[PDB]
């Protein structure tokens, strides 16, 4: 029960939501992909994205961490801080 | 602590008023404290009578189960509007439309129970009948007296 | 009883010549042999009480009184050591002096064979309680309360004074031996409804009454932890045992006068039990609820059956026990907090897991859990007070909702939720702090397997 | 927009000491370093021990005193053989049958 | 309205949080995933007619009776997150996580037990007390006059220095100990 | 592998 | 058109309903971002005894020092006794021991009449 | 007789060793908690002697083995009744307890504090089983207050949680409440009665027991959740799954129900009482299993189940039929706990997910815990002969053919159509469907321990109660003649639940959004009960226990 989570494992199940998505293509989709201004992206669309981040790993982002997490090492990151990866 | 961060008597002009919202901690046009009646709460501030379920979860509380920060001026009833306590929470359903539909359903149970014990269902049945005087001795009659004859039929 | 007021004595040399490291293992040491010495009052009779001599006696109600008094002192030194270590020498001993001499004055109180030796007595147990309160107190702020103690002076003790002398011209005694056979019927007169003021309006507020109650909230916070354990425990109960003795004289005009106070202990309770729902003082909370236990005893020997009574004695030795252990474990918090707030320092269980064990204990005991002699007393009281008025039952039952509520709030608050994060001088529990909560516990644990030696001299 | 570049860089000093904190946080092989300290033994401690001592109180100190085990008595029935008396109880009345 | 960094909501926060608790609340009212997604993309569309509003006035009020909407509509228990505030595993573990300090109380036959984590602390609280006087000293020079203006934090500025405040932060108690 | 140390207060005493 | 929320004294109207949160103006703002610093203040002064390791102890907070004082202490010096104060502790101060006296001493009286009638069935009632 | 008495008392001084174990330690345990499961084991295997040879002649008897205390006409003893009922309920308790804490040892694994679970668990089951067979009120108030504390102790078992502390508090509130009646009737057998034992109060049969048994009834509605002291028992799922498993689906809450089973030949003499409680019960059975239909926590779903069974059962008494309520005790332990830990299996397996509207796809899945969520469900519809039907039914058939209130009957019938519509309403969200949990899949369920732990008690749960039926001997007479219409009630009626609730259930794939009713609004919020009394009975205390009480009189005026 209970598996740990891992920055390649984060990384690789944030990218892996992101690519099912029909708005970013999953070929210029990086690491490091601003989803305003490198993906073309809404704040809508971003909102969209941190739920589906909460549907994925079943858990709860704030709304003043919503409003910020603007690519995806920024998930990876702000996961990695509240789930206390590497040990 | 000292005396002059402590509570003292009900601030009548304005700049004891300023004094004790920078004392308080708090705006001065915020601060109104409890109306000089005699009830003896003080210069204390009337804070809005808000419960601490209500504040931001979220928010990087100093006191995370108190919801409450460090030198915040607390409600008066504090110990009140805890979170194992009163709660002053939005509902979904207003509080008298839940008032009338509680004491509109608790009332018409109550009645509609009072209609049934006023009329009762049965079986198409005469009353069980048992022999031995309607089982006198085993009721706890007395050996010595005799009873009236119970006396039962075939049908 | 002079085989227990000489070593009681002979305490003060021992504390006076102790060596400077020594003085509180030897006076510990001494005062548990006293308290072991103290087991051979239980030498009772079902139709004679002990009668030792013309000063002394003891029956069933005051032999548990005697021994709970000789078991305080062992537990008020252990209390009272750790926040006196700063204190000079001299000033030390002065302090287990005035320890000494209450239990001296406790101890030849309860077995008083004359009323007016146990009225010297009574009031004797008031000057050395003062003297530790507002000597080792931590802070003396009294601008009521000298107010009060002066209404206590004029409206209780002074009339007692007078009336006991005035049965002592009409008697010709006031041997409680002689006036269990001389007592005249005290009929309906004004006189006599004067007469019975004085003889309770003392011992009401001893107890104390509701709406008298005002000076046990405010002595029971200026107080050190050995004058709160032994207000608590012990001074609180000098008002039942004179109500019992003193309601021998007061017949049958008692099955009128007692009409008032009682309803006002009935609903008293109802008060300070939710008075102690809104206590940010964790003491104060404690006094409250030593009012609203307090009550029941008042009414308990108003109402003067043989199981209110009962009730009321076995009330009287487990709430000594238990709210001593409740100031104990408010003081082992204080010690290192610093502060009395029952909010300021919570979710303690995660810091401290056998000192919130005793917690649960004592809250458990606290709000009358069966088989507990708590249990044993608030039961017999309330099937008496049932006999005397069938609907006195809800003003029971209510109060033993909010007894539970405040009991387990104040678990809940202190030892239950999350840990207060500024605050991080939460040592671990010292052997002495525990062995001061199991030597509360555990008797009043062993209690419940053998109740009969605290319920008085008409079980 | 997101984090301003102060924000950025404190929350990275942060997770780098947070992932030293928790990474740090490890056991090492050896640690905890200890201090250097009947196949049905549980029928018999736990039950036939306290069976013996169950019957010994039972036996000798409960039933010797007066109404302390009060037991209701056996249902008797037409038919049946009294082992105290040596006497057989005679049956019902026959039955007017009804099948 | 209660945020430590901004004292108030703008108004495109207003929207995206409005518009995040209805698909909450929408979830809660439309349990199967794709008839929510279908009410999902039927929402989105709806406040996608009225994102190009460029009146401030006119979208305040569209947006409060959308709020309108939005309580009219709500589910009474919506589906809240086990571990968010009013979930059913919520603070579950806070009775587990003792603070750090408390490992200095420890008794030394104890802290024999596990002797490399113990020295290794020893180097933690070091690190920590040659830092507080040097964040201490950034901070004392950076804060404006009358106090700081918002509750953000800066970071270590120079190399070698530690980010100030950071203690608590960094040896908070795991979320499942 | 990746045993994790438990903070808690002295159960010692 | 749609049923507006009622607020109550147990049920507070939700921050999004109410219409001054929904205030633009600059003196909302001046108010706004005075709570902000007062709140900033207050957290930097905390955090600054909260993490410091020379302090080992309580951080004492004097809002709850001044919140217990005026819970305990304030209560009589700030007391003027006028017809409210007298009024409303005579209503719950002697009415419920008058409640009760009465209730009570009318059951005793009945249960006394009843029991020097002969009608009180006390025949298995020798606990008492 | 000599080895009645002995394995009796055998298996309350075997269910104690272990406190003497976990009280007399100083090493770390060789597994504790499998130390207290083959000691709970053995002590159901030691019981099971005494009710055997109870069903051979029917042997009951009395142990007054301590003399404790003489208040000068009370000889209050140590006394323990072994009667029908306890020869029935202390197997029946001990194997659910015994398959409670082998799923314990798998679900409660990850607790560091599992020792102290097991302890207060063990204390729990010490309390009940002093309950169950005490002579005297005041052993029965030992046991009661006993199952009372050891609930706060289980309900506030994550005590850094507020919430938990809560509904502890609330739990213990409206037991105290329950209390009030328990003391009275106490206060009126020892005045009117002098006694407490229960042989002198059966032996005396009072006349004017109106008084007593309204505390007795009282002291039921404080302790098995009934109306109007019902809403702790849905707050008490904040405490672990084998707490409310245990405690509080089979064998605390009972305890209500069965101080009134224990009173019989009082609520036989008295039609006040019986009246009083058919009406409370059915009003319960109603509004519990209402609330039930428009809930999304599936152990808020089965606390309101458990307490419209509670509901049942007061229906039971209440048609002066108390046998049968026993028996529907005795058969509902078993379903109701099977249904607790299947529906705990779920929510460790979906990673602490309770709400069952993030469920689905499990028939395939996790197979046992659906069979076995099935056998229960229809265990608790009444499925023909599982063992639910062995007394519910009967209930039913003994609520039609009598001399009852009418309202009272036709509330019991909408309750028992609700029952089917709940249970396939968990069976829906919960198995049937495509799935709705988040996406890392951690579903398992193969452990020994947690399947022979659901094995047993589903092996309960199918001839458990045709096992029992048969062996107990008649106390009533079962009425057993009624036309067909009447006899197919209880069948017909729960198969009308089913169809409706089918109907409900498949007008949800449906692409419509509608606005919410106010009878959905009413049952999704509790019937506003327990949103408008928590609210205002503490405010109107609290506020009166501070300026008036503390304030006015009691710092200024006195
Ligand atoms: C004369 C000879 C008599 C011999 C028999 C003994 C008679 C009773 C004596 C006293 C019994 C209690 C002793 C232990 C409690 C106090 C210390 C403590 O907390 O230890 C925890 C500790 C175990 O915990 P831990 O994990 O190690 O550390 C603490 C945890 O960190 C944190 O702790 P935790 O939260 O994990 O666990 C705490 C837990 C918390 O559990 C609870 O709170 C649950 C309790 C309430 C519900 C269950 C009980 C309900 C009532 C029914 C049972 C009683 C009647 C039964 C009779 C039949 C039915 C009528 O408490 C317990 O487990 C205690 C078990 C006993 C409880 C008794 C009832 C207390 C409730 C309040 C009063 C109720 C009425 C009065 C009862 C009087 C009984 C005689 O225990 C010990 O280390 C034991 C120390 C040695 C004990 C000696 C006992 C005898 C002392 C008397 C000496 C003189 C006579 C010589 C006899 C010597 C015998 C060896
Ligand atoms: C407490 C509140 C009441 C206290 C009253 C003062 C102490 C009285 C002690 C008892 C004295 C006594 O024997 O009273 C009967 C005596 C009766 O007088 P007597 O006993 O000398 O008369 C001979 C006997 N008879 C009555 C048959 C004729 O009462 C008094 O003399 C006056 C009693 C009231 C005292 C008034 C002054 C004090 C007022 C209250 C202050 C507080
Ligand atoms: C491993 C532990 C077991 C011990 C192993 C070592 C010994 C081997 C076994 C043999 C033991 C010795 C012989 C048997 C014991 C002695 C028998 C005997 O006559 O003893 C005298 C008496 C019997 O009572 P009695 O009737 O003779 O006298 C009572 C005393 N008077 C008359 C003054 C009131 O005492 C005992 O037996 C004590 C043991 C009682 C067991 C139960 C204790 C429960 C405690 C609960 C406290 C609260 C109660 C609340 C509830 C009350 C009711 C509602
Ligand atoms: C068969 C006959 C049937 C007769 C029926 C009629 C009689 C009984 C009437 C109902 C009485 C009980 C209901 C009222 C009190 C309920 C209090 C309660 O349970 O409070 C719970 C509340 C928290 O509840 P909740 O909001 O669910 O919390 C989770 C999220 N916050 O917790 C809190 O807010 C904490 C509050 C702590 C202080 C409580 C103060 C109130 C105390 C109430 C005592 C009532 C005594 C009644 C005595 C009756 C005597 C006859
Ligand atoms: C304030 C602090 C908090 C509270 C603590 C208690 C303070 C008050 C203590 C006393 C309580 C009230 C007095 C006791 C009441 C007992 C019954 C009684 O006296 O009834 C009123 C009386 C009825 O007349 P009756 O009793 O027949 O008088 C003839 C007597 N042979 O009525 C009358 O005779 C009319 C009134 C006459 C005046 C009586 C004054 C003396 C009593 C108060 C002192
Ligand atoms: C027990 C006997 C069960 C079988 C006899 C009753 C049959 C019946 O009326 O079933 C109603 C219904 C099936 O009919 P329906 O769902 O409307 O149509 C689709 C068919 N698969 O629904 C069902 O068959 C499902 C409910 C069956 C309840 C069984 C437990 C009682």
């Amino acid at each position: 029960d209970a598996p740990p989570l891992t920055l390649e494992g984060i990384k690789d199940r944030v990218l892996y939501v992101l690519k099912l998505y029909d708005k970013i293509d999953p070929e210029k989709l990086s690491v490091n992909s601003h989803f305003m201004k490198d993906l073309g992206l809404d704040s809508l669309d971003q909102v969209e994205i941190i739920m589906a981040m909460e549907d994925e790993f079943g858990f709860e982002i704030p709304d003043i961490d919503a409003e910020k997490l603007m690519c995806p090492q920024e998930i990876v990151d702000y996961i990695a801080d509240k789930k206390d990866v590497y040990e | 602590i000292t005396k002059d961060m402590l509570p003292g008597p009900y601030p009548k002009t304005p700049e004891e008023r300023a004094a004790a919202a920078k004392k308080y901690n708090m705006r001065v046009e915020d601060y109104e404290p409890y109306p000089d009646d005699g009830m003896g709460y003080g210069d204390y501030p009337k804070l809005p009578d808000r419960s601490q379920q209500e504040r931001d979860p979220w928010y990087d509380w100093d006191h995370p189960d108190l919801r409450l920060n460090w030198g915040e001026p607390m409600h008066w009833d504090l110990d009140m509007y805890i979170r194992n306590r009163v709660d002053t929470s939005p509902t979904p359903v207003n509080w008298n439309l839940m008032c009338k539909h509680l004491f509109g359903f608790v009332a018409f149970m109550l009645f509609m129970f009072w209609v049934g014990e006023t009329y009762p269902t049965y079986q198409p049945v005469g009353p069980k009948q048992y022999p031995y005087n309607n089982l006198y001795l085993e009721r706890g009659g007395d050996p010595n007296k005799e009873p009236e004859p119970v006396v039962h039929y075939e049908i | 009883m002079l085989k227990y007021i000489i070593p009681t004595m002979m305490l003060m040399p021992l504390t006076w010549l102790s060596k400077n490291s020594m003085i509180w293992i030897n006076t510990t040491l001494h005062s548990l042999l006293i308290s072991l010495t103290s087991l051979l009052l239980l030498n009772q009779f079902g139709d004679n009480s002990l009668n030792f001599s013309l000063t002394f006696f003891s029956d069933s109600l005051s032999t548990p009184l005697l021994i709970l008094t000789m078991w305080l002192l062992p537990l008020m030194l252990m209390a009272s050591q750790h926040h006196l270590s700063k204190e000079n020498l001299a000033r030390k001993k002065l302090f287990i002096s005035m320890l000494i001499l209450l239990q001296l004055f406790l101890i030849m109180t309860f077995t008083a064979t004359e009323l007016i030796f146990f009225y010297i007595m009574f009031e004797a147990t008031l000057v050395p309680t003062l003297i530790i309160i507002t000597r080792w107190g931590n802070q003396t702020e009294r601008l009521n309360a000298g107010l009060y103690f002066l209404f206590y002076t004029l409206a209780g003790s002074l009339p007692l004074l007078v009336a006991l002398i005035y049965i002592q011209n009409t008697m010709g005694s006031l041997n409680f031996l002689i006036l269990q056979y001389w007592v005249q019927p005290m009929p309906n007169s004004w006189s006599n409804t004067f007469m019975w003021l004085a003889c309770m309006m003392a011992f009401m507020v001893k107890m104390p009454l509701y709406g008298l109650h005002l000076w046990l909230p405010k002595a029971h916070v200026e107080a050190p932890i050995a004058g709160s354990m032994v207000l608590a425990a012990i001074l609180l109960k000098l008002g039942g045992y004179g109500m019992m003795r003193i309601t021998l004289l007061l017949n049958p005009i008692t099955d009128f006068m007692a009409y008032p106070f009682i309803m006002l202990s009935l609903w008293g309770m109802i008060m300070t039990s939710s008075i102690c729902l809104r206590q940010t003082d964790l003491k104060s909370l404690i006094a409250y609820s030593s009012v609203s236990h307090m009550a029941l005893v008042i009414v308990a020997i108003l109402i003067q059956t043989p199981w209110s009574y009962m009730g009321a004695t076995a009330l009287m030795i487990a709430h000594g026990l238990t709210s001593s252990m409740l100031f104990c474990l408010a003081n082992s918090n204080y010690e290192r907090v610093h502060s009395r707030t029952m909010i300021l320092a919570r979710g303690l269980q995660t810091l401290l897991p056998l000192m919130a064990a005793w917690w649960l204990l004592a809250s458990l005991t606290n709000l009358a859990l069966p088989p507990s002699i708590n249990l044993i007393g608030e039961l017999f009281v309330v099937m008496s007070t049932f006999s005397w008025s069938n609907i006195t039952i809800i003003l029971m039952g209510l109060n033993m909702v909010i007894t539970a509520l405040y009991s387990l709030y104040m678990l809940i608050t202190t030892q239950r939720g999350k840990h207060t994060h500024h605050i991080n001088n939460i040592l671990p529990s010292f052997t002495r702090e525990n062995a001061l909560m199991s030597l509360h516990m555990l008797p009043l644990l062993l209690l419940s397997l053998n109740p009969k030696i605290i319920l008085g001299p008409l079980y | 927009s997101g984090y301003t570049p102060d924000e950025k860089l404190r929350l990275q000093q942060l997770r780098e000491l947070r992932r030293r904190w928790l990474k740090d946080q490890e056991l090492s092989p050896r640690e905890p370093v200890l201090p250097p300290r009947r196949h049905s033994i549980f029928a018999f401690t736990h039950v036939l021990i306290p069976v013996w001592i169950i019957h010994y109180y039972l036996k000798y100190h409960v039933t010797t005193k007066p109404y302390t085990i009060v037991e209701k008595k056996p249902r008797i029935f037409p038919g049946d053989t009294i082992l105290e008396t040596g006497e057989v109880i005679p049956p019902m009345k026959e039955f007017p049958d009804q099948h | 309205a209660f945020l430590p960094s901004a004292a108030y909501l703008t108004h495109q926060q207003k929207v995206l949080q409005l518009y995040k608790r209805a698909l909450r609340h929408l979830e809660s009212r439309c349990v199967h995933r794709d008839k929510y997604r279908y009410f999902a993309c039927l929402l989105r569309a709806r406040f996608d007619e009225h994102k190009n509003e460029k009146d401030m006035v006119k979208a305040t009020q569209l947006l409060r009776e959308a709020e309108k909407e939005f309580w009219h509509g709500q589910h009474p228990q919506p589906y809240i997150f086990p571990e968010s505030p009013g979930g059913t595993s919520y603070e579950r573990y806070e009775c587990y996580k003792v603070p750090e300090w408390c490992l200095d109380d420890w008794h030394p036959s104890e802290k024999a037990m596990y002797p490399d984590y113990f020295a290794k602390r020893e180097q933690w609280k070091k690190l920590r007390r040659e830092s507080w006087e040097r964040e201490v000293k950034q901070l004392q020079e950076e804060t404006p006059v009358g106090g700081p203006r918002t509750e953000a934090l800066p970071p270590a500025r120079k190399q070698g220095d530690l980010p100030p405040l950071w203690w608590h932060i960094v040896t908070r108690p795991r979320e499942r100990p | 592998g990746k045993r994790l140390f438990i903070i808690k207060p002295s159960g010692f005493y | 058109s749609f049923p507006k929320y009622e607020p109550s004294r147990l049920a507070s109207l939700p921050t999004t309903l109410d219409p001054a949160e929904y205030d633009i103006s600059s003196e909302t703002r001046k108010a706004q971002a005075e709570r902000l610093a007062i709140r900033s203040r207050l957290k930097r002064e905390y955090q600054l005894q909260y993490n410091d390791p020379s302090r080992r102890g309580v951080v004492e907070d004097p809002a709850l020092i001044r919140w217990t004082c005026a819970r305990s202490a304030n209560v009589y010096p700030n007391f003027r006794p006028n017809t409210k104060t007298s009024l409303l502790g005579a209503l719950f101060g002697i009415g419920p021991l008058i409640f009760w006296y009465y209730v009570f001493k009318t059951d005793r009286d009945r249960k006394e009449k009843l029991i020097q009638e002969g009608k009180l069935d006390r025949t298995f009632n020798i606990s008492y | 007789m000599n080895l009645f008495s002995s394995l009796t008392l055998v298996t309350l001084i075997l269910l104690t060793m272990p406190i003497a174990a976990i009280n007399f330690n100083t090493h770390k345990f060789t597994n504790y908690p499998l130390y207290v499961k083959t000691t709970i084991s053995c002590a159901f295997i030691t019981s099971m002697i005494p009710t055997m040879m109870f069903i051979h002649t029917g042997q009951e008897m009395i142990i007054s083995n301590w003399h404790w205390l003489t208040i000068q006409t009370l000889k209050l003893s140590l006394s323990f009744k072994m009667d029908f009922f306890s020869m029935m309920f202390v197997p029946v308790a001990l194997f659910v307890t015994w398959s409670i804490m082998e799923f314990s040892m798998w679900y409660m694994h990850s607790d560091p504090n599992i020792n102290q679970f097991f302890k207060y668990l063990l204390l729990f089951l010490i309390t009940m089983l002093i309950l169950v067979t005490a002579n005297n009120l005041f052993q029965l108030f030992i046991g009661w207050e006993g199952v009372g504390i050891m609930s706060f102790l289980l309900i506030g078992w994550w005590y850094g949680r507020t919430d938990a502390n809560t509904a502890a508090l609330q739990a213990i509130l409206y037991n105290r409440i329950g209390d009030i009646g328990f003391i009275l009737a106490m206060a009126w057998f020892l005045i009117n009665l002098n006694t407490w034992d229960l042989q002198q109060i059966f032996m005396l049969n009072p006349n004017d027991s109106n008084l007593p048994l309204m505390g007795l009834i009282l002291a039921a509605t404080g302790k098995s959740a009934q109306f109007g002291l019902h809403p702790w028992l849905p707050s008490a799922m904040e405490g672990p799954t084998p707490v409310s498993a245990l405690l509080h689906s089979s064998t605390m809450v009972v305890a209500g129900i069965f101080l009134l089973i224990r009173f019989y030949p009082l609520t036989e003499n008295n039609k006040f009482g019986q009246s009083i409680m058919l009406c409370l019960g059915a009003m319960t059975t109603l509004f519990t299993a209402m609330c039930a239909l428009t809930q999304n926590d599936i152990k808020k779903i089965i606390a309101f189940s458990t307490s419209s069974q509670l509901g049942l059962m007061m229906v039971t008494i209440g048609i002066n039929q108390p046998h049968l309520a026993f028996l529907h005790i005795c058969t509902h332990a078993f379903f109701k706990a099977m249904l607790f830990m299947c529906s705990g299996s779920i929510i460790h397996s979906l990673n602490d997910e309770q709400d069952i509207r993030k469920m689905g796809g499990l028939f395939k899945a996790m197979p046992f815990t659906t069979t076995a969520l099935i056998i229960g469900s229809l265990a608790l519809t009444g499925m023909p002969f599982l063992t639910g039907f062995y007394s519910k039914d009967l209930i039913i058939e003994s609520a039609n053919t009598s001399y009852t209130n009418a309202w009272a009957l036709l509330m019991t019938l909408v309750a028992t159509s609700f029952t089917a519509i709940y249970s396939t309403r968990i069976i829906f969200f919960a198995l049937l469907g495509q799935p709705r949990f988040p996406t890392l899949i951690n579903i398992n369920e193969n452990n020994p321990f947690l399947i022979n732990s659901i094995k047993r008690l589903l092996i309960g749960s199918l001839f458990a109660g045709f096992i029992i039926s048969n062996n107990i001997p008649p106390m009533t007479i079962p009425q057993m003649t009624m036309p067909h219409y009447l006899k197919m009630t209880a069948l017909t009626v729960t198969i009308l639940g089913f169809i409706l609730a089918l109907e409900i259930s498949n007008t949800t794939h449906y692409l419509k959004f509608n606005y919410p009713s106010n009878t959905f609004k009413f049952s999704n919020l509790l019937g506003y009960y327990p949103t408008i009394m928590h609210r205002l009975t503490p405010y109107m205390n609290l506020t009166m226990s501070q300026k008036s009480a503390s304030s006015l009189l009691d710092l200024i005026w006195l």
